[PDB]
């Protein structure tokens, strides 16, 4: 809420995927997004 | 009761079983009560008086391996010895049996199978290749269960006991390589799991690095697989080289870029499927009315996509419907269900932020770098759709879709976003000069819509919200 | 040999062993009942105010059909 929303949703990714993805601060469900790997 | 398939009461008898142990009973018959040498001097004579009574003999010492083991490898040696065609006929029944009736083996049988798979290949039969292909698509994507995992497991053993037969063959490199970064994204949550996982990983890593050029063929979606296995420790280090080193996989992959500018083999798309998988979205696709869809999705849902680990299977359904199906014109004016309507459907099935996430950018993939010289509308064109048909109805939908597009753009990989805008730029024109949406303005600009949503729509895309 | 007329026919739902099936031209109870009852899954292609029996499975969900009107 929102940044709070935020790292749950990738805490969430980061346990159950192998998936690279970043977080958004958005209100339409796109809290994550699956991206290419940042270095 | 058969003893190559799986029969309940109800089921009806299967006619290429019948036909399978009617060659058995020919070929025990000339072999009962005698030695081993009289028996192969039978066998070679009947065989010779014609290809009828070829395939009788061959595919009876087939029916034979798959049902008797003790027996597999005297009948394996029998086989080639008399065998006419380099074993032409064996490998045809082979690839009907995996896609016809692959899920009714008996689990014998199937063990049996893999096991003359793994002889056909020592022995350099033709076709073998082939053979493995098509024995790597009955492995399910989004499929924990223990016969399924054994099945990865076992096609993966032969695959790199048999490493150097397998670097005959490009494209075969290709096929393993998409088919088992794919599997990996399912193997964890288990020690078998875990143990399996690192097995394919190393697997992958190693044809990566020795034949990217042959991998590189797979195009646009080995970029999608690839961030999707990104967080495990083989793959970040890939990860580097290719961003960093592209040079160190191949003189000839000058980057990423490359990669994403080439669109993606339907063989490649479709080889996730299962053959009952694509019968019925086929069947959906052009024989079932709008409207009367729901028992059907019922049906699959239940079948294919009611587990968390069968979550991953949706964007191979997502992908398969976008690049692999493209109905006649005929289909697109009637009231069959629409492609749009189908990916609606699979979007809502989401259980999870992630599994939604990655859907959606499976939704959008060939829009990101679309180009209208060489990607089609078709490809482009369930997205706009699901977006401009979800408006009235679910509107929740046509919101994350859109969110999602604008903010995919500087996002998906930063040093390219000027490639990404211009290929969702080149998208929604592609789509307003086919005339799939006339004017994008309607959509983009909704009263539906939040307004802070329509200003980051407008900012991105001014020449469209208008 | 139409459900109207009343065969070949698609499991719509499984009922204690009530079955609802359809073709093209409707829908139908049927009852069924012992182990076969238990096999019977909504999807089913089968070839056989309410319908009795043998019945077989001819394969599943690629048949096309009407859930109207039940003649039951």
């Amino acid at each position: 809420h929102i940044a709070a929303q935020q790292k749950a949703a990738l805490q969430h990714a980061h346990a159950h995927s192998s998936g690279y993805f970043i977080t958004q601060d958005s209100a339409f469900g796109n809290l994550i997004l699956p991206v290419l790997p940042r270095l | 009761g058969g003893r190559l398939l799986l029969s309940t009461s109800l089921d009806a008898k299967d006619e290429l079983e019948e036909r399978l142990e009617r060659c058995m009973s020919i070929v025990t018959s000339m072999t009962a009560g005698v030695s081993e040498r009289e028996a192969n001097d039978a066998l070679n004579a009947y065989v010779c008086k014609g290809l009828p009574q070829h395939e009788e003999i061959c595919l009876g010492l087939f029916t034979l391996i798959l049902t008797e083991p003790a027996q597999a490898q005297k009948c394996y040696r029998d086989l080639a010895l008399v065998s006419r065609d380099g074993m032409n006929i064996v490998l045809n029944k082979i690839n009907q049996i995996l896609m016809e009736k692959y899920l009714k083996l008996q689990d014998t049988c199937r063990t049996q199978l893999v096991w003359l798979v793994r002889e056909l290949v020592k022995s350099g039969v033709l076709g073998a290749d082939g053979v493995c292909m098509t024995f790597m698509k009955q492995i399910a994507g989004g499929d924990v269960t223990a016969k399924n995992i054994w099945l990865a497991e076992s096609v993966l053993d032969i695959l790199t006991e048999q490493r150097e037969w397998v670097l005959k063959s490009s494209i075969l490199i290709a096929m393993a390589v998409y088919t088992y970064l794919r599997l990996i994204v399912d193997h964890h949550g288990t020690a078998q799991l875990q143990a399996l996982r690192q097995k394919e990983v190393d697997f992958c890593i190693s044809l990566l690095r020795e034949r990217f050029m042959e991998c590189l063929m797979i195009g646009r979606d080995l970029v999608r697989l690839l961030q999707n296995v990104a967080r495990i420790p083989e793959f970040e280090l890939l990860w580097k080289d290719i961003i960093h080193n592209p040079q160190a996989l191949s003189p000839q992959f000058t980057g990423i870029l490359q990669l994403l500018q080439s669109r993606t083999s339907r063989k490649f798309l479709a080889c996730r499927l299962t053959p009952d998988m694509e019968t019925k979205l086929l069947f959906m696709t052009s024989r079932v009315r709008f409207g009367q869809q729901k028992r059907y999705q019922d049906w699959f849902q239940r079948q294919y996509l009611s587990t968390p680990d069968s979550q991953s299977l949706r964007c191979d359904l997502i992908r398969y419907i976008c690049g692999v199906v493209h109905p006649s014109n005929e289909v697109l004016s009637s009231d069959i269900l629409p492609r749009w309507a189908i990916i609606g459907w699979l979007l809502t099935t989401c259980t999870s932020n992630v599994a939604a996430s990655n859907a959606k950018l499976a939704l959008f993939y060939d829009w990101l770098f679309f180009s209208p010289d060489k990607d089609s509308i078709m490809n482009i064109e369930p997205a706009i759709l699901v977006m401009h048909h979800s408006m009235k109805p679910h509107p929740a939908i046509t919101a994350t879709l859109l969110d999602f597009m604008c903010r995919i753009i500087p996002n998906f990989y930063p040093p390219l976003e000027g490639h990404v805008r211009q290929g969702v730029f080149s998208s929604l024109n592609h789509i307003v000069e086919k005339r799939v949406l006339a004017h994008l303005a309607p959509l983009f600009d909704n009263p539906k819509l939040d307004k802070e949503l329509r200003a980051m729509l407008r900012e991105k895309f001014p020449e469209f919200c208008s | 040999t139409f459900v109207k007329d009343i065969l070949i026919f698609i499991v719509l739902e499984t009922g204690v062993r009530t079955c609802k099936v359809a073709d093209k031209t409707g829908s139908i109870n049927i009852s069924v009942w012992d182990d076969v009852g238990n096999l019977i899954q909504p999807g089913d292609i089968i070839r056989l105010l309410t319908l009795y029996t043998d019945l077989q499975k001819i394969g599943e969900f690629c048949m096309v059909y009407s859930e109207v009107p039940n003649f039951s």
